[PDB]
C-alpha cells in the first residue's frame, strides 16, 4: 500500500513542507519573547530549500512516478512530458522565490504567508500538469487562481494592490465559471470527464454533418477560460492591469508558472482530444489579435511593468502559432518559445526587482544608466535586443518558427503580420536601450547596487541568452521528446 | 583540446566576475568564490555534455516507435 | 420533456447572471453575485447530467464545485471588504487608477 | 555680489487641499513642480524628474485664468496626460501640469491650487 | 523636396510613425481602466465565438467573406 | 562531413582574433586608457596582416571556393556550416580588416572619454562582417548581418554628435531589419524546397522560373534597401551624417557593399532566369537613382548629406555593372566596391578633421582654407578628385569597366549612367571649391590647425591605394577572373 504513493511523492513532500512553515512562521511571528520577527526572509529561504528537495525528488524519481497507474489512473496521469514539465515550472518556482530577499528586507514585506501562498499555488500547478480530467483540471486551475487573487492583493491597503485584486478576483471567476459551464456539457454529451475518455468518443468524427453542438459548445467555453488563462486577446485587459498593480514579485511569478501549467493543460486536453479544426482556427484568429494588440498597446507604454505585460501578451500569441499548426513540430516549437520566454522574463524581472530598490516605474527613469551602471545598462540591452529577436541571441528562435510555420502552412497573411509586429515590437524595445545609452537627462537617477542573488540569476541567464544557438541541442532534444510523448 | 571542464570553468569564473560586477564590486572581491564557480561550472558543463548524449538515446528509441506505429497503417 | 425543462431552468439561471454582469457597471457586488448564479446553474447542469445518464460522477464534481464557490465568496468579499477600506466608498470611479 | 540668487526668486502662492494660503518660493527657470517641492507642498519622491515622460498628474495644478494668460497654453501631450488622469476622464480648464511651467519674473505673486495627492508608489 | 523629403517621406517613415502613433493611441485607450469594460469585452469574444463559429450555416446565403471583413476595417474610419 | 582546411592561416583564426580582443578588454579597467588604445590597436593590424597573408595564399585559377573549414553545429550533423572565399570575396574581406584599425585611429584623441566601449563595439562590428562576407550559407549571412545591427545602433546613438542622432539610429535599425525579415522569409522558402541553406549545393539546384520570380522579389526587399536602391535610399543621409566619423567610415565603405554583395552570391547564381527577367527593372531603378540623387547632391548644404549622398549614385552604377552580367560589368562593379569602400571612407575622414576642429557641417563656414591648411587641401583635392572618377585613380577603372558591361547589353542604361561623369564632377568640384577656395571668413572661423602626424598617417594608405588600383588593377583582376568568369557562367550549358 506504502509503495503506491511513491507516485505522489514530490506533492507529499512540498504540501507537508508547506504546512511546517506555516506552523513555524505562526508561532514565531506572534512571539513575544522573540519581539515579533520578521519571518518573510527565513520561511523564504526555507521554502527555496523545499522546492530544491522536491526537484531532486521529482528529477531522481523518473521511473517511480508512472508506479501503480492503474490505482492512481482515475485521479491523475504522470509521463515524460509531465515529468519535464514540472521540473521546468519547480526551477521557475525557485528563481522566483530568491528573486524576493532584497524585496523582503527594504521594503519590509514582512508576511510570511506570501511564501506559504506561493508554495500552495505551486502545489496546485504540479496538480494542474498531471490532471487528466476535467474534473481534477478544474479544481488545480481553481486552487492556483485562489492563491494568486490573495498574493494580488498582497499590499491591502495600497490602492493599486486593491485594484488588482478585485479586478483578477471578478474577472477569473467569470472565466471559471464560462470554462466549468463548458466542462458541464461535454460531460451531458459524452457521459464522460476522463481524458482518455473523451479522446475515445470524440476521435473519427470531429464534425460529421451530426456533430453534438453539446460537445462543440463545450470545447468553445473551456477554449475561452484556457484563452483567459494564457491571456490571449480578447480574453487578456485583466492581465495589463494586475501585473502593473500586484506587488512585483508577483508579477514575475505570474508572468511565468502559470504558462507552463495551463499550456501543459491545453496540449494535453486539445491535441490528445478530438473537436479540431475548429480549435486550431480558435488560437490562429486569438494569435493574430494578441501580436497586433500587444505590439501596439506596447509601442503605447511610458512604463516598464506595463510595457512587459504587452510583451508577454504579444509573446503568448507567438507562442500559440504554434499550437495552430498541429504538427509535431508545432509542439516542439510552442515547447521552446516557452522555455526562451520563461528564462527572458526571468532576466527582466531580474534587472526591474533591482531597480525597484530606487522605485523605477518610468522608461524614462533609466536615463544614463550606459553611465551609473555600465554592466547593467549591457545586460538590459541584451534583454531587449533578445525580446525583439535579433539573432543570434536566444529569443531569435520563436521568430524563426513563426515565419517556419506561416511559409509551410501556407499562411501568407500571417507571415506579412508577424513582420510588421516584429519590426513594431523592435522599435519599442530598442526605446529602452536609446534611454539609457543615447539620453542626456538634466536630472539622473542613481539606482542601489543589486543583491547577490539577483546578479547571479541575471549572470546566468545573460549567458544563457547570448550563449544558447551556440549549443541548443539538449532543448532541442528534450522538447521533441515531450512533443512526441503526448502521444506515445 | 576545447572541453567540456574548460569550457565550464571558464563560464564559472565568468558568471562569478559578472557577479560582482553587477554589484559594482572589484571584479575579484571574494576569490574563494571564483574557485567555487569554476567547479561547479565545470561539473555543470560535463553533466549537460552526457545528459545530451542520454537525451539523443531516448529520443531515438522514441522516433522508433512512432515509426512503427506510423508504418503499422500500410499493413 | 423533463430533461429539456430542467436543463432551461439552469440555463435561465446562467443567463441571468450574463445580464446582471451586463445590466450592473456600477454595482461590482451584483457582479459577483451574478458570477455565483452561473456557478449554481453549472452545479445543476452536472446534478441533472447525472440523473440523467445514471452515472456518479456528476454528483461528486459538484460537491466540489460547491466547495470552490464558498472559498470563492470568501476571497472575493474579503478583497471587496479591502478596497472599501482603502477607499471608504464602494463606487467604480474609485477603482479605475490603472488603465492604459 | 551683483549676482545674487534674489534676482532668480519668484514669489509665489499655493493653496493646498485643506484650503490654506502658504508663500512658497521658486527660482526663474526651474519649474512650478521644484517650488512646489521644496516645502513638500508635492511630495518629490512621486515625481523625480521634470519630463513629460515621466509624468502621471502627480504635478497637477490649478490655476485661475489672470495667471493662466500669462503661461504658454497646453500641448496636445499635456492635456492627454491631464484628460487620462482625471478619475472622471474629464479635462478640468484650469488644470496645469506643474512640471510643465517654468517660473519666470512675469509670474510674481501668481495663485496655485494644489489638488489631493493621487496615488503614485505602484507596487 | 517633392520625392526623397516629401512623397517618399510621407509613404515612408514619416506617415508610418504618425499612424502607428495614433493606432497605438487608440488601442491602449480600450484598457480604460473599467471592470466593467474587461467582463464586457469577454462577454462580446465569448458571442462572438459562438456566433461565427456555429451559426455561420445558414448566414452564407446572405454573407459574403469579403464583405465581413471589409466592414471589419471600414469600422476604423469612424468618427 | 569535415571539409577542414590545410593551409595553417586560415578564416576561424581570422574570426577569432577581434573577438579575443574584445573579451581582454572586458576586464581592462577604464584608468588604463592606454592600455586599451594600444591592445585594441593591435589586435585590428594583426587581423589585417592575417588577411594579407590570406591574400598570398589565394589560388587565382579555380572556380571553386577556398580555404573551405567546416563548423558543425549539432552532432545529428543534419546543420553544419561552411566558411570560405573565392575571387569577389577576398578583397571585402581585406578591406574590412584594413578600415577597423582606421576606426581606431581615428578615434585616438578622444579614446580618454570614448572608452573601451568604443574600441570593443568596433571589434565586434569586425568580426560580424568578417564572418559575413566568409559565409557558404544563407542562413548564417542572414544570422551575422543582422547580428551587425546591434553594434552599429549603438555606435550611431552613443557617439553620434547631435540629438538627431536619435531619429537616425531608429531609422537605421528599422529599415535594416525590415529587409532582413524579407531576406529571412525568402531563406525559408528556400529551404522548403531544398532542405538545405548550403550555398554550393543551392548552386546545383534548379528552381523553377515561377518559384524563381517570388525568391528572387524577396531577395530584392533585402538587398535594396542594403544597396541602397531607390526609393528606400532615405535613410542613408541621415544615418552615414549623425553617425561619429568612424561610424560613418564602417556604414559607408563596408555596411553598404553587403547588399552588392548578396546579389552578387544569391541572387543572380541561383535564380538566372529571374534574373534576366529583372534586368530591365534593376536598370530602370538604378539609372533614376543615379540622376536623381546626384541631382539632389548638388543642392545639399552640408559635408556629411554631400558625401552621403554621392554614396547612392556610386552603387547604384554598381548595380548596373552587376546585372549586365559580363566579364567588364561584373568586374567593374567588384572594383568600384573596393574603391568606393576607400574612397568614401577617406572623404568622410577629411569632413571628420573638419568637424573635429570647428563643429560645424555647414558649407558657408568654411571657405579659403587652402590658405590655412594646405595639406587637408591637397589631400582633399586628391580624393575629390577620385570620387570625380578621374582617370589614374582607382575609381575610374571600375566605373568605365561597369559602362563597358553595360553598353554591351543595353546602349540606353550605359549613356543614362555615362551622365554621372557630369554631375559627380559638378558636385564633387562644388563642394571642394566651396570649402577651400576663396577667401576666409574670419567672423566665422579664425583659428586654425592643418593635419597632425596622425592624420597625415591615416591618409596615407588611402593614398597608396587609390593610386595602386588606378594605375595597375591588374594584381586584383587577375585573383578575381575565374570566380567571375564561372559567376557569369552559371546556369548556362553553351
Ligand atoms: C556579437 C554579438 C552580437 C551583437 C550584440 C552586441 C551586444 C553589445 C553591444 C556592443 C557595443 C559595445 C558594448 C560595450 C561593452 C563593453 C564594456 C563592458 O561591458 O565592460 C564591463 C565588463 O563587464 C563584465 O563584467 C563582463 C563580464 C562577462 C564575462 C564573460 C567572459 C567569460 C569567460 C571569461 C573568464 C574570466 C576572465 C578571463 C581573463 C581574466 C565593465 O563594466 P563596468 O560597469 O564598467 O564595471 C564593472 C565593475 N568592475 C570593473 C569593478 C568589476
Ligand atoms: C500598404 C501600402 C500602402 C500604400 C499603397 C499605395 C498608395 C495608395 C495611395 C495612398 C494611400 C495613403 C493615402 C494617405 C493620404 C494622406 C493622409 C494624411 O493626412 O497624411 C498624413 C500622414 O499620413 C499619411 O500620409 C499616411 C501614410 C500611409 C503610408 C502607408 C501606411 C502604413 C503601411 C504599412 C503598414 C501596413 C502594411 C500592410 C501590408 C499589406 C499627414 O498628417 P497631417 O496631420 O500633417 O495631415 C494634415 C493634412 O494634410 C491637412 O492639413
Ligand atoms: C511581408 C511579406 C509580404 C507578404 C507575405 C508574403 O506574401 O510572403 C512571401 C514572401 O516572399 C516575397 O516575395 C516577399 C515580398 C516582400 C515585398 C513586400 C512568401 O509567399 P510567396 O508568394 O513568395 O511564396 C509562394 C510560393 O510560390 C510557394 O512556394
Ligand atoms: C531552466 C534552466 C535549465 C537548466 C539548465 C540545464 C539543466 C541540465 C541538468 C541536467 C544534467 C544531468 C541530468 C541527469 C539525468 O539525466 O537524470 C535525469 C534528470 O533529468 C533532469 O535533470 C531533467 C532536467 C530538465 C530541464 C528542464 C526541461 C524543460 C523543458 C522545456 C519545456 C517548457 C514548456 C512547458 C509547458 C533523470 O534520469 P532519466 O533520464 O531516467 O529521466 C527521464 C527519463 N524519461
Ligand atoms: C492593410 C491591409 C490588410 C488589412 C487586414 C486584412 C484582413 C483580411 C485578411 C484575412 O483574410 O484574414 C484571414 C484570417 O486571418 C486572421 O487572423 C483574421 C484577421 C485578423 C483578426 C485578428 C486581429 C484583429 C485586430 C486586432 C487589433 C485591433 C483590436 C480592436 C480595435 C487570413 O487567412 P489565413 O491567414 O487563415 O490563411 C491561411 C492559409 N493557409
Ligand atoms: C547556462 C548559461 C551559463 C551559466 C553559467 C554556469 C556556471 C555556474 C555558476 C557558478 C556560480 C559562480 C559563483 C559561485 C560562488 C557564490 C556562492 C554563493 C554564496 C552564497 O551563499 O550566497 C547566499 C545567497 O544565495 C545566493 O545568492 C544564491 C541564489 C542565486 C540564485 C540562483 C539559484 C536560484 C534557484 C534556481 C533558479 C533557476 C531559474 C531558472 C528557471 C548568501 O549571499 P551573501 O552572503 O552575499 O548575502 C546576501 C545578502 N542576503
Ligand atoms: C532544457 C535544456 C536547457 C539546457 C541549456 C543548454 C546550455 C545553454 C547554452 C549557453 C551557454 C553554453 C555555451 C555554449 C558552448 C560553446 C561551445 C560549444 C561546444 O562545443 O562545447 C561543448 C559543450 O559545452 C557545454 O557543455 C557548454 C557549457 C554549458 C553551460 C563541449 O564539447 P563536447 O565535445 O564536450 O560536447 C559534445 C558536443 N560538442
Ligand atoms: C578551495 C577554494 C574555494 C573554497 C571556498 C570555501 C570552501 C567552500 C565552502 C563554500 C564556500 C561558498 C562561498 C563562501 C562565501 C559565500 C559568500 C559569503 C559572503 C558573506 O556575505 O558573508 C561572509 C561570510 O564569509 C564567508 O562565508 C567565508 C568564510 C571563510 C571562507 C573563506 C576561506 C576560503 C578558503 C579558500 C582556500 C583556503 C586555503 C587554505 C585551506 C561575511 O563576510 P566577512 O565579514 O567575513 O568578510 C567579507 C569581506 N568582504
Ligand atoms: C514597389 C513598391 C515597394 C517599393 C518600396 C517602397 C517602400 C516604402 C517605404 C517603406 C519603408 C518604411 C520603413 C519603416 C521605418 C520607419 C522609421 C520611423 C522611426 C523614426 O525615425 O521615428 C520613430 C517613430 O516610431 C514610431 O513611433 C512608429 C513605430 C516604428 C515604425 C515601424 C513600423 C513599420 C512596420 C512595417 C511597415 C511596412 C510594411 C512592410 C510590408 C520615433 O518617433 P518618436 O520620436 O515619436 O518616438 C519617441 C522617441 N524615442
Ligand atoms: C494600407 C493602405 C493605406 C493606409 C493609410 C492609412 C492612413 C490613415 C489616416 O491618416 O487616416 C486617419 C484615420 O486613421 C485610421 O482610422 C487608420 C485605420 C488603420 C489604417 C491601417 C490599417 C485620418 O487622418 P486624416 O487623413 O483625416 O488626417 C488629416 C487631418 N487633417
Ligand atoms: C496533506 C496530507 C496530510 C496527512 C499526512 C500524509 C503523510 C504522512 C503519513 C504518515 C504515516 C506514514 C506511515 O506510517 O507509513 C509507514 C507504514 C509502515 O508501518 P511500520 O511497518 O509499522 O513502519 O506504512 C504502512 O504500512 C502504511 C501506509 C500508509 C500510507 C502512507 C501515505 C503517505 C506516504 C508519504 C510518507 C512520506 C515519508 C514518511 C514515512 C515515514 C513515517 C514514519
Ligand atoms: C477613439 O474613439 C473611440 C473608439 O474607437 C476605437 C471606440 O469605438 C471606443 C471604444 C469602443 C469599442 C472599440 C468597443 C469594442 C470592444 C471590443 C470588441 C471588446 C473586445 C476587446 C478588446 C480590447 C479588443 C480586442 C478584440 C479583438 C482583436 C477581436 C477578437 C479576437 C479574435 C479575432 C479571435 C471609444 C470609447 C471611442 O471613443
Ligand atoms: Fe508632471
Amino acid at each position: 500500500m506504502f509503495n503506491l504513493f511513491l507516485a505522489v511523492f514530490p506533492e507529499i513532500f512540498i504540501i507537508n513542507a508547506t504546512f511546517i512553515l506555516l506552523i513555524h512562521g505562526v508561532v514565531f511571528s506572534t512571539s513575544k519573547k522573540y519581539d515579533y520577527p520578521p519571518l518573510a526572509s527565513n520561511v523564504g529561504w526555507l521554502g527555496l530549500l523545499s522546492v530544491l528537495i522536491t526537484l531532486l525528488l521529482l528529477a531522481a524519481g523518473a521511473p517511480l512516478l508512472t508506479i501503480a497507474h492503474l490505482f492512481w489512473n482515475n485521479l491523475f496521469r504522470r509521463d515524460n512530458f509531465t515529468y519535464f514539465c514540472q521540473i521546468f515550472l519547480l526551477l521557475s518556482t525557485a528563481g522566483t522565490i530568491s528573486m524576493c530577499f532584497d524585496f523582503f528586507d527594504q521594503e519590509r514585506f514582512d508576511a510570511f504567508e506570501f511564501i506559504v501562498l506561493i508554495l500552495l499555488s505551486t502545489c496546485g500547478m504540479l496538480f494542474m500538469i498531471s490532471a487528466y480530467d476535467l474534473i481534477a483540471m478544474y479544481l488545480a486551475i481553481e486552487l492556483q487562481s485562489l492563491c494568486f487573487y490573495v498574493i494580488a492583493a498582497s499590499k491591502r491597503k495600497s490602492e493599486f494592490s486593491t485594484e488588482a485584486g478585485l479586478k483578477y478576483l471578478i474577472l477569473g471567476a467569470f472565466s471559471s465559471g464560462i470554462l466549468l459551464f463548458g466542462c458541464s456539457m461535454i460531460y451531458g454529451s459524452t457521459g464522460a470527464t476522463h481524458f482518455d475518455q473523451l479522446a475515445k468518443i470524440l476521435t473519427g468524427y470531429e464534425i460529421t454533418g451530426a456533430r453534438s453542438s453539446g460537445i462543440f459548445m463545450g470545447i468553445l467555453f473551456i477554449a475561452v477560460g484556457f484563452l483567459f488563462k494564457i491571456t490571449a486577446v480578447p480574453f487578456h485587459m485583466w492581465a495589463p492591469d494586475i501585473y502593473e498593480g500586484s506587488p512585483t514579485p508577483v508579477t514575475a511569478f505570474l508572468s511565468i508558472a502559470p504558462k507552463i501549467s495551463i499550456f501543459a493543460n491545453i496540449l494535453r486536453v486539445f491535441i490528445y482530444g478530438s473537436y479540431g479544426a475548429t480549435l486550431q482556427q480558435i488560437f490562429f484568429f486569438c494569435s493574430i489579435a494578441s501580436m497586433i494588440l500587444g505590439a501596439l498597446a506596447a509601442m503605447a507604454q511610458t512604463k516598464v511593468k506595463r510595457l512587459l505585460a504587452y510583451s508577454s501578451i504579444g509573446h503568448v500569441g507567438y507562442i500559440c502559432i504554434g499550437f495552430s499548426c498541429g504538427t509535431i513540430e508545432g509542439i516542439q516549437s510552442l515547447l521552446i518559445g516557452i522555455f526562451i520566454y520563461a528564462l527572458m522574463t526571468m532576466d527582466a524581472f531580474a534587472i526591474v526587482l533591482a531597480l525597484r530598490q530606487t522605485r523605477v516605474k518610468y522608461i524614462a527613469d533609466l536615463g544614463a544608466l550606459a553611465k551609473t551602471n555600465p554592466i547593467l545598462a549591457i545586460t538590459f540591452s541584451i534583454t531587449m535586443f533578445s525580446y525583439a529577436g535579433i539573432p543570434p541571441l536566444a529569443g531569435f528562435c520563436s521568430k524563426f518558427y513563426l515565419f517556419f510555420a506561416a511559409l509551410g502552412c501556407g499562411a501568407y497573411f500571417l507571415a506579412l503580420v508577424g513582420v510588421v509586429t516584429s519590426v513594431i515590437g523592435c522599435f519599442y524595445y530598442i526605446r529602452l536601450v536609446k534611454r539609457m545609452f543615447f539620453d542626456t537627462p538634466r536630472t539622473w537617477i542613481l539606482y542601489e547596487p543589486m543583491d547577490r542573488n539577483k546578479s547571479l540569476l541575471l549572470a546566468m541567464t545573460s549567458f544563457f541568452i547570448t550563449l544558447f544557438l551556440l549549443y541548443p541541442s539538449p532543448l532541442f532534444s528534450v522538447t521533441h521528446q515531450m512533443a512526441l510523448s503526448l502521444y506515445l | 583540446p576545447i572541453s567540456a571542464t574548460m569550457v565550464g570553468a571558464l563560464l564559472g569564473l565568468g558568471t562569478q566576475m559578472y557577479s560582482n560586477a553587477l554589484r559594482k564590486l572589484p571584479y575579484m572581491r571574494h576569490p574563494w568564490e571564483h574557485v567555487v564557480g569554476m567547479g561547479l561550472g565545470a561539473v555543470f558543463a560535463n553533466q549537460l555534455v552526457k545528459w545530451d548524449v542520454k537525451l539523443k538515446e531516448d529520443l531515438d528509441v522514441m522516433l522508433a516507435k512512432a515509426r512503427a506505429a506510423n508504418e503499422r497503417r500500410y499493413f | 420533456m423533463d430533461l429539456i425543462k430542467y436543463f432551461t431552468f439552469s440555463m435561465i439561471i446562467f443567463i441571468l447572471g450574463i445580464w446582471g454582469i451586463l445590466l450592473n457597471r456600477r454595482n461590482i457586488l451584483i457582479m459577483l453575485m451574478s458570477i455565483e448564479l452561473m456557478l449554481l446553474a453549472v452545479n445543476l447542469n452536472f446534478l441533472v447530467f447525472s440523473v440523467s445518464l445514471d452515472d456518479m460522477m456528476g454528483q461528486v464534481f459538484a460537491l466540489l464545485v460547491l466547495t470552490v464557490a464558498a472559498a470563492e465568496s470568501a476571497i472575493g468579499l474579503a478583497i471587496f471588504v479591502i478596497t472599501f477600506r482603502v477607499r471608504g466608498t464602494i463606487a467604480v470611479e474609485f477603482i479605475n487608477s490603472i488603465q492604459g | 555680489g551683483s549676482k545674487k540668487v534674489s534676482d532668480r526668486i519668484v514669489k509665489l502662492s499655493a493653496i493646498d487641499p485643506d484650503g490654506y494660503k502658504q508663500d512658497i518660493i521658486g527660482l526663474s527657470g526651474q519649474t512650478l513642480l521644484r517650488a512646489l517641492t521644496h516645502t513638500g507642498l508635492i511630495d518629490p519622491a512621486s515625481h523625480r524628474l521634470d519630463d513629460i515622460e515621466a509624468c502621471s498628474a502627480e504635478c497637477e495644478v490649478q490655476i485661475a485664468e489672470e495667471w493662466l494668460e500669462k503661461l504658454p497654453p497646453r500641448t496636445y501631450d499635456e492635456e492627454y496626460v491631464l484628460k487620462r488622469s482625471s478619475r472622471s476622464r474629464i479635462l478640468n480648464k484650469h488644470s496645469r501640469l506643474g512640471c510643465q511651467v517654468v517660473l519666470t519674473q512675469e509670474l510674481q505673486g501668481m495663485v496655485v491650487a494644489v489638488p489631493e495627492a493621487k496615488p503614485w508608489d505602484i507596487p | 523636396e517633392a520625392l526623397d523629403k516629401g512623397a517618399i517621406e510621407i509613404l515612408g517613415p514619416y506617415g508610418i510613425s504618425y499612424t502607428f502613433r495614433r493606432l497605438a493611441e487608440r488601442i491602449s485607450q480600450l484598457q480604460s481602466g473599467f471592470v466593467y469594460h474587461y467582463a464586457f469585452a469577454m462577454l462580446l469574444g465569448l458571442t462572438l465565438f459562438v456566433t461565427f463559429f456555429c451559426m455561420w450555416d445558414s448566414l452564407s446565403s446572405w454573407v459574403d467573406n469579403r464583405l465581413s471583413f471589409i466592414l471589419i476595417v471600414s469600422s476604423f474610419y469612424t468618427k | 562531413l569535415e571539409h577542414f582546411c590545410e593551409c595553417y592561416f586560415n578564416l576561424s583564426g581570422l574570426i577569432l582574433c577581434p573577438v579575443l580582443g574584445s573579451i581582454i578588454l572586458l576586464f581592462i579597467p577604464n584608468s588604463r586608457i592606454r592600455l586599451i588604445r594600444l591592445i585594441g590597436l593591435c589586435a585590428s593590424l594583426i587581423t589585417f596582416l592575417y588577411s594579407l597573408v590570406l591574400w598570398i595564399q589565394f589560388d587565382s585559377s579555380t572556380a571553386k571556393f577556398q580555404f573551405v573549414e567546416s563548423l558543425r553545429w549539432l552532432p545529428y550533423e543534419n546543420i553544419n556550416f561552411y566558411l570560405g572565399i573565392d575571387g569577389i570575396s577576398l578583397f571585402f574581406v581585406i578591406l574590412t580588416t584594413f578600415l577597423i584599425p582606421i576606426c581606431i585611429l581615428v578615434g585616438w584623441s578622444g579614446m580618454r572619454s570614448y572608452g573601451k566601449e568604443y574600441i570593443i563595439a568596433f571589434l565586434i562590428c569586425e568580426f560580424l562582417m568578417i564572418a559575413v562576407f566568409c559565409m557558404l550559407d544563407l542562413l548564417l549571412f542572414y544570422v551575422f548581418f543582422e547580428s551587425v545591427l546591434i553594434p552599429m545602433f549603438i555606435i550611431i546613438g552613443v557617439w553620434g554628435s547631435r540629438q538627431r542622432k536619435i531619429k537616425a539610429a531608429y531609422q537605421f535599425f528599422l529599415y535594416t531589419l525590415l529587409g532582413s525579415l524579407f531576406m529571412l522569409l525568402a531563406i525559408l522558402l528556400i529551404l522548403f524546397q531544398t532542405g538545405t541553406t548550403d550555398l554550393q549545393i543551392l548552386l546545383t539546384t534548379e528552381f523553377s522560373e515561377r518559384r524563381q520570380i517570388f525568391l528572387w522579389i524577396a531577395f530584392f526587399a533585402s538587398f535594396a534597401v542594403k544597396v541602397p536602391m531607390v526609393p528606400v535610399h532615405i535613410w542613408l543621409p541621415e544615418a552615414h551624417v549623425e553617425a561619429p566619423t568612424a561610424g560613418s567610415v564602417i556604414l559607408a565603405g563596408i555596411l553598404l557593399k553587403f547588399g552588392t554583395y548578396g546579389f552578387l552570391r544569391f541572387s543572380i547564381p541561383m535564380f538566372p532566369e529571374a534574373t534576366l527577367c529583372f534586368t530591365p527593372f534593376i536598370y530602370t531603378l538604378s539609372a533614376i537613382a543615379i540622376i536623381y540623387t546626384s541631382l539632389t547632391t548638388l543642392r545639399q548644404i552640408d559635408l556629411k548629406k554631400i558625401i552621403a549622398y554621392s554614396s547612392v549614385a556610386h552603387m547604384n552604377l554598381v548595380t548596373i555593372g552587376m546585372f549586365s552580367l559580363n566579364i567588364q560589368g561584373i568586374g567593374g562593379s567588384i572594383l568600384l566596391m573596393l574603391s568606393h569602400g576607400l574612397v568614401s571612407s577617406a572623404l568622410f575622414l577629411c569632413v571628420g578633421v573638419l568637424y573635429d576642429r570647428h563643429k560645424t557641417r555647414l558649407v558657408r563656414y568654411y571657405g579659403g582654407l587652402v590658405s590655412t591648411m594646405p595639406n587637408f587641401s591637397t589631400i582633399f583635392f586628391f580624393f575629390t578628385l577620385a570620387n570625380m572618377s578621374l582617370p589614374g585613380t582607382s575609381s575610374f577603372i571600375g566605373e568605365f569597366l561597369i559602362l563597358v558591361g553595360a553598353f554591351q547589353r543595353n546602349s540606353l542604361v550605359a549613356t543614362l549612367a555615362a551622365l554621372g561623369m557630369i554631375l559627380g564632377a559638378a558636385y564633387s568640384l562644388w563642394l571642394y571649391n566651396r570649402v577651400v577656395s576663396g577667401n576666409l571668413k574670419p567672423d566665422f572661423l579664425h583659428k586654425f590647425s592643418d593635419l597632425n602626424g596622425r592624420e597625415v598617417f591615416i591618409f596615407i594608405p588611402f593614398l597608396v591605394g587609390l593610386v595602386w588600383m588606378g594605375v595597375y588593377p591588374k594584381v586584383f583582376l587577375d585573383c578575381m577572373h575565374t570566380s567571375v568568369s564561372n559567376l557569369v557562367q552559371h546556369g548556362k550549358f553553351h
